């Protein structure tokens, strides 16, 4: 429980500059601190009683976990209070990731693909991100390219804890059909019709596989299908593999490790760190400097 | 129905 009343109005503190997007269909501007000039991403939402569920959970999540360098840091919040014939506007102030999303990088990139060393780097950052959250009994529940952001220096920061889940216990499971269809894991899709269907931290690791494929082929598997079909398909079809065989054997086995249907069979996060594709990385500086230059070209 | 939750019950199964 955190007090929303505590939050003052942001007029003379921060200033909006330009649009950047919406994860939960709530706007995001390039905020600027007035006195110092420092940049920060400000998610302007509209607060109600409908919303004071996601706002309670999400803020507590960021206060606890955002400190990690793999997660866009949470600077704080402000409530902009409007007249009676209007709605109150929450401001969430966040580490500005000036290179934008992975998905945008892919779209602005000739042939909508990335060099395998880039995929293996970003995947590691994400995996370190997830391992930090997973050890703290936190599921992201919506891992994909749109929620993986890049700084001007090309360090990888996760965003959007709107549909995240906190658990009291480590043995605990969830039963809420949630996330983005293409990136959703089968045991998550199961929670749509069958109320007995439960899942856990394993779901994120699948979404990472599908993100990994997203980075390779330029989009997730079944992207050419209506979401409601991909839904029917993902449990039925053989777990997705790479299209091109110009990728390495390790990368093929990584995707092959991530995307295991049975979440009993599917490895844990702690294991996925130990995989050749992850464990043995050319060098953190070597790929990042490289990937920095491509963002800096494709601005 | 294919989309879970969203901005305060916007298509919630
Ligand atoms: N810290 C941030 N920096 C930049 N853009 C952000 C940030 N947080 C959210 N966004 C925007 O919101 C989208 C999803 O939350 C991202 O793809 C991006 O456009």
């Amino acid at each position: 429980e955190i007090d929303l009343s505590a939050l003052r109005d942001p007029a003379g503190i921060f200033e909006l500059v330009e649009l950047v997007g919406n994860g939960t269909y709530g706007q995001v501007y390039k905020g600027r601190h007035v006195k110092t000039g420092q940049l920060a991403a400000i998610k302007v939402m509209d607060v109600t009683g409908d919303e004071e569920e996601e706002i309670k959970q999400e803020i507590n999540m960021l206060k606890k976990y955002s400190h990690h360098r793999n997660i866009a840091t949470y600077y704080g919040a402000f409530i902009k209070k409007n007249p009676p014939g209007m709605d109150d506007q929450l401001w969430l102030v966040m580490e500005f990731c000036g290179a934008g999303s992975v998905t945008d990088l892919i779209k602005n990139t000739k042939g909508n693909t990335l060099k395998e060393e880039w995929i293996a780097y970003i995947c590691r950052e994400i995996l370190r991100g997830l391992s930090h959250l997973h050890q703290h009994k936190v599921i992201h529940r919506d891992i994909k390219g749109q929620n993986v952001l890049l700084t001007e220096n090309a360090e990888v920061k996760l965003v959007d804890f709107g549909v995240s889940a906190q658990l009291d216990r480590t043995v605990g499971r969830r039963n809420t059909f949630i996330g983005t269809p293409y990136w959703m894991a089968p045991e998550v899709i199961a929670c749509d019709e069958n109320p007995d269907a439960t899942y856990d931290f394993k779901s994120d690791l699948w979404s990472l596989g599908i993100t990994a494929i997203e980075m390779a082929e330029g989009a997730p598997p079944l992207c050419d299908m209506h979401p409601m079909r991909a839904l029917f398909l993902i449990p039925r079809n053989p777990a997705p593999r790479l299209k091109s065989k110009k990728w390495s054997k390790k990368f093929q086995s990584f995707i092959e490790s991530c995307l295991v249907k049975n979440h009993s069979q599917r490895p844990a996060t702690e294991q996925l760190m130990k995989h050749p594709f992850i464990r043995d990385q050319p060098n953190e500086r070597q790929v990042r400097i490289q990937l920095k230059d491509h963002i800096d070209r494709t601005k | 129905w294919w989309x879970g939750s969203g901005x305060s019950s916007t298509x919630s199964g």
